[PDB]
Order: structure tokens, then C-alpha cells, then sequence
């Protein structure tokens, strides 16, 4: 029974939402090894936890950069939510803390790398491969949405492949607990729903739009709407005209027309039957939703793993000193972190 | 081809978030 599972899941989440974890480690408990990845204003490092010997991924945020980009509320959101959630395809936050200069979120290290790099290297995924991933996102969104959470940053760069070949969603930077509508222009351009772009107000159905983009991109090897500049991308999205590769199944194309639907009254995920319109679509007919939840399905691809702190599934990045001022910065701003 | 046009475009690497 999904109903009962989700009901208890909400109880668990709310407890943590109401009284969040805080200050569960400190910087000198870790040796910093190397950068795994970056975003517009964050850096993630592979690190080794001294007393356990375990490896982790440490997301480092410079408080002054957070502020300068007006991302305070988003960042508080990110940590508040991440610390509260619990789902098989969501990355685990293991520790969090702050110091004079930075905020830290220490996650489980997902050593298989970004879906992005595999996708680009391989070129595209078969429909069964794409479907395997897609199913995970469907369930994750079912989970998140049920808690009044909107994710808002679905993309291959934010999806990690684990040692079993299953997905782990990372980057809750734009996650928000909202009942009804919100207005922030945030996300990644190729993935933005038309209603985000048009400053209309929008709800959780943007996540379902993004799922469409994701499936297309996984299946095609390129996104449904691309161009050299974000503004050209926005024009295309807003037109909503979509073309599909020759090799796309009929089933696939039908699903995507219903996900990349510019009309909210028509978009799958946002109808009377909700996620069930997606789950019961012919394209997912072969999907055993429970088996997926339980991680019992055989993964199409399992990343090569060589030891505990192997990073060979990740690109190399330019390193920089992790500076900590002797003066506390933005103390008030980040009190609850 | 669309593939070729994508590959030749400026947005084939990792994409950063936007937040206005
Ligand atoms: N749990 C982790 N395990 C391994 N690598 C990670 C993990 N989380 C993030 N990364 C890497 O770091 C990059 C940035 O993480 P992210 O959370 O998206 O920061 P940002 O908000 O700046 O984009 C990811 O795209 C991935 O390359
Ligand atoms: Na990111
Ligand atoms: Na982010």
C-alpha cells in the first residue's frame, strides 16, 4: 500500500523538518582529497573521515558567495530538506556544519559518477536503460511531492550512479516545501518548464515537465530544446514544438508529448490521476514498480569501481585552497544551518 | 543532423544552474 508507506514517511519527515539536525561534525574531522564537481557557487570534494576511515562527498559553500548571489533562503532550504528526507534514490546527508567562512554538507560518496558523463560518452541510452532510470525519478518525485516538496533541478549532472547502478539524486539547492504556487526563476535552462519562464507562478508540475526533458535527453543523447544561449532556449521551450529522433518508439513519443505538454490541465503528473497516468503508461508497461523501489531489478550498467576513494568516474577539476577566516561571516544569516 | 548540430553547440558540457 503506497498510502500507508507515504503516510508514515510524512510523519518521519515532519519530525525532522520541525527540529533539524545541526552541527554534526567539523572540518578537521576530514582530510580533503580532491574536487569531484562544481556548480554555480559550490564545490564538492572527495574526503576521508579520520576516525571511521570512510570516504564522503563534502559540499562546500562560501557564505559570502551565497549571500552575494542572494541564495540564502535556497541554501537553508537545501540543508533543511536534505537532512529530513529518506528514500532509496536520494543521496544521504551524513553530516553538516559551518565555520567562520563556509557551510558544509557531507554526503555519502556516490562513486559511479554523474549520469551526465556516461550519457555524453556513450552518446545515448537504450529505451530500457533510460526507462530504468526514469522509473527511479518517477518514484522519487512521488515521494518528494507527497511531502509538499518541489525539486526543481532535475538534470543528468545532478544524478549520480551508485555501485549497484541505481540513481542517487543530489543537489537540493532549489528544493522547496511549498503548498501551491511559487515564482522563483531557478533551475537549469534546458530543463525549465514554460510556466517558469513566463513568470506565471507554477507548482510541482514543473518537475514532471523536467522528467520529460530528462527522458528525452537520456533517449536522444541531446535535449529537446537546445541552443547556444539560454534566451534562445527559452524561445524554443515556449513554442513547445518538439521533434523526436527517428529511433524513438511510438510509446516513448506518446509519453513525452504528455510530459512536455505546455498545457497544465493536460500535463501528465498534473491530472486527476496524478503519477498513475505516468506509471500506467504503455512505455512503462514492463516496469515492476515495486521491484524498482526495492532495488531488485538488474541494472543495465554498473560503473567500474576500483577501491574506496577512486574517482575515475569523475572529471578532474582545478583545486583551490579552502580558506577559513578568523572572523565569523554572516553569522546571523545562517543561524539555523 | 540534430546530433551534429548539438555537438557543435556551446552547451554540450556540464550545465550550471540559474537563479534569478
Ligand atoms: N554525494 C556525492 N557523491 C559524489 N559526487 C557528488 C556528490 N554530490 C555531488 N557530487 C558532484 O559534485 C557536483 C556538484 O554537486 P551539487 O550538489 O550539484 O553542487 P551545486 O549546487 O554547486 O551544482 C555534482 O554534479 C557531482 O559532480
Ligand atoms: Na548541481
Ligand atoms: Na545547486
Amino acid at each position: 500500500s503506497v498510502k500507508e508507506f507515504l503516510a508514515k514517511a510524512k510523519e518521519d519527515f515532519l519530525k525532522k523538518w520541525e527540529t533539524p539536525s545541526q552541527n554534526t561534525a567539523q572540518l578537521d574531522q576530514f582530510d580533503r582529497i580532491k574536487t569531484l564537481g562544481t556548480g554555480s557557487f559550490g564545490r564538492v570534494m572527495l574526503v576521508k573521515h579520520k576516525e571511521s576511515g570512510n570516504h564522503y562527498a563534502m559540499k562546500i559553500l562560501d557564505k559570502q558567495k551565497v549571500v552575494k548571489l542572494k541564495q540564502i533562503e535556497h541554501t537553508l532550504n537545501e540543508k533543511r530538506i536534505l537532512q529530513a528526507v529518506n528514500f532509496p534514490f536520494l543521496v544521504k546527508l551524513e553530516f553538516s556544519f559551518k565555520d567562520n567562512s563556509n557551510l558544509y554538507m557531507v554526503m555519502e560518496y556516490v562513486a559511479g559518477g554523474e549520469m551526465f558523463s556516461h550519457l555524453r560518452r556513450i552518446g545515448r541510452f537504450s529505451e530500457p536503460h533510460a526507462r530504468f532510470y526514469a522509473a527511479q525519478i518517477v518514484l522519487t518525485f512521488e515521494y518528494l511531492h507527497s511531502l509538499d516538496l518541489i525539486y526543481r533541478d532535475l538534470k543528468p549532472e545532478n544524478l549520480l550512479i551508485d555501485q549497484q547502478g541505481y540513481i542517487q539524486v543530489t543537489d537540493f539547492g532549489f528544493a522547496k516545501r511549498v503548498k501551491g504556487r511559487t515564482w522563483t526563476l531557478c533551475g537549469t535552462p534546458e530543463y525549465l518548464a514554460p510556466e517558469i519562464i513566463l513568470s506565471k507562478g507554477y507548482n510541482k508540475a514543473v518537475d514532471w515537465w523536467a522528467l520529460g526533458v530528462l527522458i528525452y535527453e537520456m533517449a536522444a543523447g541531446y535535449p529537446p530544446f537546445f541552443a547556444d544561449q539560454p534566451i534562445q532556449i527559452y524561445e524554443k521551450i515556449v513554442s513547445g514544438k518538439v521533434r523526436f529522433p527517428s529511433h524513438f518508439s511510438s510509446d516513448l513519443k506518446d509519453l513525452l508529448r504528455n510530459l512536455l505538454q505546455v498545457d497544465l490541465t493536460k500535463r501528465f503528473g498534473n491530472l486527476k490521476n496524478g503519477v498513475n497516468d505516468i506509471k500506467n503508461h504503455k512505455w512503462f508497461a514492463t516496469t515492476d514498480w515495486i521491484a524498482i523501489y526495492q532495488r531488485k531489478v538488474e541494472a543495465p550498467f554498473i560503473p567500474k569501481f576500483k577501491g574506496p576513494g577512486d574517482t575515475s568516474n569523475f572529471d578532474d577539476y582545478e583545486e583551490e585552497e579552502i580558506r577559513v577566516s578568523i572572523n565569523e561571516k554572516c553569522g546571523k544569516e545562517f543561524t539555523e544551518f | 543532423t540534430t546530433y551534429a548540430d548539438f555537438i557543435a553547440s556551446g552547451r554540450t558540457g556540464r550545465r550550471a544552474s540559474i537563479h534569478d
